[PDB]
């Protein structure tokens, strides 16, 4: 089956944070968890990652935790918890970095981590089938529909979207060199 | 706010 402790701890973290957003309001939690909006804040190191935990609607957190539990679960089960931790930490850091550049510091959501998992699971399952991981054609369809819809603003954090994807592809490429 |  699928139930890794990293998978579930991320799901719980996200839900705990989202409960807090509901009691305190978004901005209040945003003021503490969002990417540093002022260089003076730059040594508040949690912020480079914590933006990933914030969600701005129930639909967003469910949809994201679905993808996370599905693709995240698969990575933890087949490749270990350490691999899931690293993809998570790198993609959260890098998609937030790019996202801040694209449109400043007010954003959140696990969807950059998710696009990194999509990138990773797909390329890894392509170049390296024995990993026991793969992304289906229907889901890479929807992923592609999902990015470009963010371009055309019908998925708002585009730098996050494209950043995360890139990160997952690159790491899967690296990991698929090694066998 | 943009949503990732």
């Amino acid at each position: 089956e699928r139930a890794g402790p990293v998978t579930w701890v991320m799901m719980i973290a996200c839900v705990v944070v989202f409960i807090a957003m509901q009691i305190l309001g978004d901005q209040e939690v945003m003021l503490w968890l969002a990417w540093p909006f002022d260089p003076t804040l730059k040594f508040e190191f949690w912020r480079y990652f914590t933006h990933a935990l914030m969600h701005f609607s129930l639909m967003h957190i469910l949809f994201n935790l679905l993808w996370w539990w599905y693709l995240g679960g698969a990575v933890e089960k087949r490749l270990g918890s350490g691999k899931l931790i690293v993809i998570t930490l790198i993609s959260a850091l890098l998609s937030g970095y790019v996202q801040q550049k694209f449109s400043g510091p007010w954003f959140g959501g696990l969807s950059g981590v998710v696009f990194a998992l999509m990138g990773y699971v797909w390329l890894r399952g392509e170049r390296d089938p024995q990993s026991g991981i793969y992304l289906q054609r229907g889901l890479i369809i929807f992923a592609l529909i999902w990015i470009v819809a963010g371009w055309f603003d019908l998925s708002m954090a585009n730098g996050a979207h494209i950043a995360g994807l890139a990160v997952g592809l690159a790491m899967a490429f690296v990991d698929s060199l090694n066998a | 706010v943009r949503m990732a």
